[PDB]
């Protein structure tokens, strides 16, 4: 989804991570437009340095990006992802 | 303009240890480190990108300075990107560390002259040229 960061589940916004990680931009300002729009839907205080200049003491990956997300606008009380269809059960 | 006509790299850089981009932000910036210097001395490049980009990939290669680099930064480097500079140091629309030519250009200062080159972060680049 597109206006907010709580129109995406939390799977949707872990894709759009793992793109900027991936940074196989067709030049580097496709990319740099993904960074921009990742700081918009954020809000963190942080910006681009999550991606780039992650604390030490989480992982540096795009799980360990999403993660630190989830868990500032918990602790800020900023809405959450979307909730997904994970909790689906399917008959047998 | 003159950023678009091949070259050929020369010059000598400098020492640099385990803090390389701390410089960036300062002065005139961080230099091309002399070992990088060493293995683009002489080469050919089409235009100041394919030195940028070959540049870039050359960094990625040097076991000490790909380490300054977290882990996204360090797969931009690996496909000749430049790297993201801490968001504290970045402009608006300038997010990646910047290739700066200590004497410009403009004043017939070297575009492939590697000890003319810098690694600057997009602040300093700008404060560098209105004279701070
Ligand atoms: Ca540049
Ligand atoms: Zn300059």
């Amino acid at each position: 989804l597109k206006h907010s960061i709580s129109d995406y589940t939390e799977a949707e916004f872990l894709e759009f991570v793992k793109k900027i990680c991936r940074a196989e931009g067709a030049t580097e300002e496709d990319d740099n437009k993904l960074v921009r729009e990742f700081e918009r839907l954020t809000e963190h205080p942080d910006g681009s340095d999550l991606i780039y200049y992650p604390r030490d003491d989480r992982e540096d990956s795009p799980e360990g990006i999403v993660k630190e997300i989830k868990e500032w606008r918990a602790a800020n009380g900023k809405s959450g992802f979307k909730q997904g269809l994970e909790h689906h059960h399917h008959h047998h | 303009s003159k950023r678009n006509k091949p070259g050929k790299a020369t010059g000598k850089g400098k020492p640099v240890g385990d803090k390389w981009l701390d410089d960036a932000g300062k002065d005139s910036g961080a230099p091309i480190p002399d070992r990088i210097a060493d293995k683009l001395r002489d080469k050919e490049f089409k235009n100041f990108d394919d030195f940028r980009k070959k540049f870039w990939e050359e960094v990625s290669k040097d076991p000490d300075l790909s380490k300054q680099f977290k882990g996204s930064n360090k797969t931009n480097i690996q496909k000749g990107k430049a790297p993201f500079a801490r968001k504290k140091d970045q402009v608006g629309g300038r997010e990646r560390f910047e290739l700066h030519h200590d004497k410009p250009i403009s004043q017939d200062g070297g575009v492939y002259d590697m000890n003319n080159i810098r690694v600057t972060t997009p602040k300093r680049h700008i404060d560098i040229h209105r004279g701070k």
